[PDB]
């Protein structure tokens, strides 16, 4: 759900799972350029 | 040595530096490290040119590493210190910038969307026939483009150009009776001897071009070489080396030594009523300057005036 919990995960480790092949991590790796650009850190905690 | 202050160094920072600066300490896997590195050195000291894209693609040698690898790297990279950087084609950089506006600015993102995504090709003149494109009227469009015209350009806030290298002058040029007199203000010796020779050669000048007169008086280097009976190549050294000062339109002289700089002056004379017509006329002032006397007939001289950065052509 939403950003952050997706935001920490190494290509590496998101790279395999069914469906998502070479291209869909290129598409999530451009749209999430914009914006955030973060893909990673260990942040702290969350509200939810 | 050391235990004192030599001009070892300063290590200052440019704007690439800065850039693989900021690289560092981002997010970046192996290989789109490899990109980011690829692009901050294609980016200028001007900002916005990125240069050509299929070429950073292309640097890299296959093997897979599509385009879109480097779009997404490249749009990151595009969104680092100075606010748009980099990019290319100055749209995409005001789309950049214009990115951030909070989203908070009353009438600005949309507008300020289409304005600037599209049609501002169009924009440069005025709004005209563009105010019924967008159907927006009166203030509106306007004040986006108040905006829009307060983005500023690419970087150029790195610079690191803090010096302006000045000029020092060389021989100064006390003005007498509407003319010029020489002062030369401010082995080795023999090197000292062909400097002073050289500002006497520039004395010679003063009586070789009229300084009253538009422009310089055509000369030769034959004159100098005529003079002191020194060679072309020397005379040419002294001048291209040192600069020769004067109190009005001081120089290294070097280029003066009344010509093309005269139909430069008369060029500017037309560029101040070129005004009217955009387009402007050098091929008709050439006409002029064969009724002159001049005899250019749609020339060079008279492409000078319709070259320079001039309205002529680039109205056209």
């Amino acid at each position: 759900h939403y950003i952050g919990d997706l935001v920490q995960r190494t290509e590496v480790e998101l790279l395999k799972t069914p469906n998502l092949g070479k291209k869909s991590l290129t598409e999530i790796k451009d749209v999430l350029a914009s914006r955030g650009l973060s893909l990673g850190m260990r942040l702290e905690n969350w509200p939810p | 040595d050391d235990e004192l202050p030599v001009y070892q160094g300063e290590t200052t920072q440019t704007l690439q530096d800065y850039l693989m600066w900021q690289v560092e300490l981002t997010p970046f896997t192996d290989t789109d490290r490899a990109i980011a590195t690829s692009i901050v050195d294609a980016v200028d000291d001007t900002g916005y040119l990125t240069i050509q894209i299929e070429d950073i693609v292309d640097s890299i040698g296959d093997d897979e590493i599509g385009l879109e690898e480097v779009e997404a790297v490249l749009k990151r990279i595009q969104r680092f210190d100075p606010v748009g950087v980099a990019a290319k084609d100055l749209r995409d950089c005001l789309l950049i910038q214009l990115s951030q506006f909070a989203k908070e600015t009353p009438w600005l993102e949309e507008a300020r969307l289409i304005i600037s995504d599209h049609l501002d090709l169009l924009a440069n003149h005025d709004f005209r026939t563009l105010m019924r494109v967008t159907r927006l009227k009166e203030e509106v469009l306007k004040e986006a483009v108040n905006l829009i015209q307060s983005l500023d350009p690419r970087p150029g806030q790195s610079i690191q150009t803090s010096e302006p290298e000045y000029v020092i002058p060389d021989v100064l040029v006390r003005k007498v009776s509407g003319r010029w007199t020489v002062e030369l203000n401010a082995l080795e010796s023999r090197n000292d001897t062909l400097l002073r020779v050289s500002r006497c050669i520039v004395e010679q000048q003063q009586a070789f071009f009229e300084q009253g007169e538009e422009y310089m008086k055509p000369m030769v280097l034959a004159d100098i070489a005529q003079a002191v009976e020194m060679h072309e190549s020397t005379i040419s050294r002294v001048t291209t080396q040192k600069y020769l000062h004067s109190p009005r339109g001081i120089f290294e002289l070097k280029y003066f030594f009344a010509s093309s700089t005269a139909i430069r002056a008369l060029v500017k004379k037309l560029i101040a009523a070129e005004n009217p017509a955009k387009p402007l006329s050098d091929s008709k002032l050439t006409s002029m300057l064969s009724e002159q006397g001049i005899m250019v007939a749609r020339r060079t001289v008279a492409k000078y005036r319709e070259s320079l950065s001039i309205p002529p052509s680039n109205q056209r």
